[PDB]
RNA sequence: AGACCUGAGUGUGGCAGGACUACCCGCCGAACUUAAGCAUAUUACUCAGCGGAGGAAAAGAAAACAACCGUGAUUCUCUCAGUGAGCGGCGAGCGAAGAGGGAACGAACUCGUUGCCGAAUCGGGUCUUACAAGGCCUUGAGUUGUGGCACAAAUAUCAU
RNA sequence: UAGAUGUGGCCUGGAGGUUAGGACGAAGCUUAUGGCGUGAGCCUAAGAUGGACCGGCCUCUAGUGCAGAUCUUGGUUGGCGUAGCAAAGAUCUAACGGAGACGUUGGAUACUGGAGCGGGGAAGGAUUUCGUGCCAACGGCACUCGUACACGAGUUGUUCGGAAACUGAGCACAACGUUAUAUCGUUUUGUUAGGAAAGUGAAGGUGUGGGCCAUAACUGAAAAGGGGCAACAGAGAACCUGGGUUAUAUUCCAAAAAGAAAUUGCAUGUGG
RNA sequence: AACGUGUCGCGAUGGAUGACUUGGCUUCCUAUUCGUUGAAGAACGCAGUAAAGUGCGAUAAGUGGUAUCAAUUGCAGAAAUUACCAAUCUUUGAACGCAAACGGCGCAUGGGAGAAGCUUGUCAUCCCCGUGCAUGCCAUAUUCUCAGUGUCGA
């Protein structure tokens, strides 16, 4: 019938792009049919054949986003990745203060955490 | 790059020519003339309807007249070089 | 409340509309599996317990699950032009007499039965 | 009359299509509330001006 | 006179379509939208018409990215 | 024929604008109305207007109150109090504060100065399991002072 | 009368109590249904009404009683089949269609009268075009017709208009200034306390028998006066006939292009 | 007589009333607050049959993941629907290459069509696709370039 994704992940880019161009042509002529006759059997294959192009462009994008992520998410020098792949999070969660600060303290403020820590005393 | 999304050779040629047209005038121009009628996408190009024809229907196109219908849909008349009979494509394309 | 229940009822998604359409098992199919009631499935033979078609056994043709009714295969009705149509008995007016197997139904049926046992 | 921008043309085309009747497969739907289109424009009555 | 006769002299257009507000209040001669002040970066917004503020707030439209980002930030992500 | 100073140019790395505004913060700011008129006043330090943030904002750690047997950041609440305060064509009207009972509260802190230090700092690298509370190379900022430490004629500071 | 007051006093919505009805028919609704209370009102009956809620009593409660506000909203009505449908072109006939004054065709007499009931456009409208239906309500009469309703179609460009590509009245981004504040002001008869730009020319780089020859890089040659809009009547602008759509044509026509041109870009090559 | 009354029965119009109420309002509460990584807004789109709306964006009435079980339903069609939680996300808009009643125009920069020449392929203009290119500000550049009758010195 159509492309089943559980068996479609294992395919490759060059094997997908020939898988793709064939569902396009198949839908290309299903929109020829949709013009002239009704032919619900000749027709009616659109909504499965049009959501199979969807789950091929999906896996295509699901992959070449990872290949361009296992290439940019690297310890490489000056590690500036395109902002479309950088962990997206709201404009202010991106500016606010990371974990490595907002917990950072001077000298003469570390040293009281040691001299005079907070205790777990109990009252009788 | 500012993107990752894949592209191909297909989507560049199947988005332009979307479906042919069958009317009293769109039929009268396949037989009498050698034109075809495709409802191309609106933001296409007369030079890229020719390329798309040749990429989809391996026929030459000489004159590609277009018009954005009063539906927002861009029609396209396409002379087939007088060497590819149009009545042999509508029967192939299944018009 | 009154207002929020009659909304979560009529505004219930499809997979919610199937547990709100469960029918009681027969007197001798419950202790067969030791549970109380099941959601009606297509092709599960039943018997009407209330209505103009009461005590009429049939096989559930469908679960027309937005009219809030199930369609029984022997409960039909005639239109004006002879063409026979199917009336929809609300599942609670029905009593299941047959089930349809599944490795997800005689597994949840003993998830409900592991409550008893 | 003959000059309309393409953008102004795209907006009257989106109105020529919205001016079709409710198809008679809609009013047999289970619980619809639609009997008429009740947004049909007539070119004489009311104008769009866009 | 100044009634049905002068209504005949109604040839021009004062306003055309606003590219930002999507309505017909883009004053042609001095090119500014009469309803969103386009091309001013800030849309016009006056508390003396709260009723018209309400016709123009968020949620009055599609609200694409927010119906999504308000879901991500309400599920421990961002 | 070069440094420094003051400025440029683009290359990189970023940011700002916009929306929302109930609450909140700053500025601006009326008038109708009330005064049986009205100009002070009142409305009102309000509406509108400009601007700006947050999930709260603001305030906040005494150049405070008190005059007591003293209290002890801010905020909020009841209350003081529609006040034997007071302001006011002393008219209409307006009008708080300390104290007190509470909520909350392990609430305090760090710069500059001062003295002792004087680049121990910062940033670009790099090395390490990303370790940047560190390693070790760096004129690249920085001595026109980054950073460290001490808190009083009374303590104990200061180094192994 | 204004007013005051009382009522084991009347009534509507709801609450807390109590008593109680209801598919063997509740609320509602109807009234020549009586009765009974001075009255507000209550109760009954009978509905060829209604179909599912609700009465009494004690407290509580309030968005609680309407004839009258040029009340508000909805609906109806009189006048009333009445005023009127009177400015601007007079339809007359055949036979034909049609379910039938209607339409179509023919003939007739006319009207517009070339500042038109003409043919084309701008502004504006945007499917009103076209065809085939249709004729419910809309076309103030009617309709077999319609600018109505339905379905289907319909707008073709190297050259026409526009833009790309001019400047005008003028606008005002930047900068700069001012402003609590700008969304303010300056701004082509040339900006800015004011450092506002690859158009060219070049040495060097490069295939290869160190130069024949060639693209290219990346420099950087003088050169003042930032950009940018604003004209479908100014400027500018490379196409003309012939003809085969139900509706498009200086737009379409395919190869004895129906033809004939002009023209821009890049190219190969005959002329020096 | 008729008309006009007038009472009654039955009808019509009318849409009150009652009954219902997936709506409103009010009160309270538990958690976390959009955008240059292109928001809000609007524009146009997308369904086998869809005008509006809802949903979505040329992966378009949804694709993916999990978790659920057999429907969806006007009727086709089909061995999925529903719910939730990585993508896709058109034209715009703070909108930011310039402009703008232009779906217009560039400058770089790749790559990809199409071809005439030409050597079976190779890049001529032509034409798509994509990125980058706004201003201001901050940081910064192994000694990336500069200006100054500012300071000084070789
Ligand atoms: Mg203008
Ligand atoms: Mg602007
Ligand atoms: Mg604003
Ligand atoms: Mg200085
Ligand atoms: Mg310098
Ligand atoms: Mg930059
Ligand atoms: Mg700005
Ligand atoms: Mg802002
Ligand atoms: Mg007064
Ligand atoms: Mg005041
Ligand atoms: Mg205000
Ligand atoms: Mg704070
Ligand atoms: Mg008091
Ligand atoms: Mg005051
Ligand atoms: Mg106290
Ligand atoms: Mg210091
Ligand atoms: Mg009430
Ligand atoms: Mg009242
Ligand atoms: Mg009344
Ligand atoms: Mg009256
Ligand atoms: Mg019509
Ligand atoms: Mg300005
Ligand atoms: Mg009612
Ligand atoms: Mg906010
Ligand atoms: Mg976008
Ligand atoms: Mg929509
Ligand atoms: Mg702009
Ligand atoms: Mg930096
Ligand atoms: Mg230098
Ligand atoms: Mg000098």
């Amino acid at each position: 019938h159509h492309m089943k994704i559980k068996d479609l992940r294992e395919k490759s880019k060059d094997d997908l792009l020939k898988t793709l161009t064939e569902y396009k042509k198949e839908l290309s002529q299903l929109r020829v049919v949709q013009q002239t006759g009704g032919a619900e059997t000749r027709l009616g294959r659109i909504r499965p054949i049009r959501k199979s192009i969807a789950r091929i462009l999906t896996v295509l994008n699901q992959n070449e986003r990872s290949n361009l992520k296992m290439f940019y998410a690297d310890r490489k020098l000056r590690c500036k990745t395109p902002k479309v792949l950088r962990a997206k999070l709201t404009h202010r969660r991106r500016l606010a203060l990371k974990e490595n600060e907002k917990n950072r303290k001077t000298s003469r403020q570390m040293r009281q955490a040691h001299k005079f820590p907070k205790r777990v005393y109990a009252v009788k | 790059s500012n993107r990752v999304t894949v592209e191909s050779k297909d989507i560049a040629a199947f988005s332009v020519i979307r479906y042919p047209l069958t009317t009293d005038k769109a039929m009268k121009k396949i037989e009498e003339n050698n034109t075809l009628t495709f409802i191309v996408d609106s933001r296409a190009n007369k030079t890229e309807i020719k390329k798309a024809m040749r990429k989809l229907y391996q026929v030459k196109a000489v004159k590609v007249n277009t018009l954005i219908r009063p539906d927002g849909l861009k029609k396209a008349y396409i002379r087939l070089s007088a060497a590819h009979d149009a009545l042999d494509t509508a029967n192939k394309i299944g018009l | 409340s009154r207002r929020k229940a009659r909304r979560a009822h009529f505004q219930a998604p499809s997979h919610v509309r199937r547990v709100l359409m469960s029918a009681p098992l027969s007197k001798e199919l419950r202790a067969k599996y030791n549970v109380r009631a099941m959601p009606v499935r297509k092709d599960d033979e039943v018997i009407v317990k209330r209505g103009t078609f009461k005590g009429r056994e049939g096989k559930v043709t469908a679960c027309y699950r937005l009219k809030w009714v199930i369609l029984i295969d022997k409960v039909n009705r005639e239109k004006a032009n002879g063409s026979t149509v199917a009336v929809g008995i609300h599942p609670s007016n029905v009593e299941i007499t047959k089930l349809k197997l599944t490795h997800h139904r005689k597994s949840i049926l003993e998830r409900k039965d592991r409550s008893s046992k | 009359g003959r000059f309309k921008p393409l953008a102004v043309k795209k907006k009257y085309a989106k109105k020529m299509n919205q001016n079709k009747p409710v198809p008679y497969w809609i009013r047999l739907r289970t619980g619809n509330r639609i009997k008429w289109n009740e947004k049909r424009r007539h070119w004489r009555r009311t104008k769009l001006n866009y | 006179t100044k009634g049905t006769t002068s209504m005949g002299q109604r040839h021009g257009r004062t306003h055309i379509l606003c590219r930002r507000c999507g309505r017909n209040s883009y004053h042609v001669q001095w090119e500014r939208c009469a309803a969103c002040a386009y091309p001013r970066a800030s849309r016009r917004r006056y508390n003396w018409s709260v009723k018209a503020i309400k016709r123009r707030r968020t949620g009055t439209g599609r609200c694409r990215y927010l119906k999504v980002v308000n879901r991500r930030i309400a599920n421990h992500f961002k």
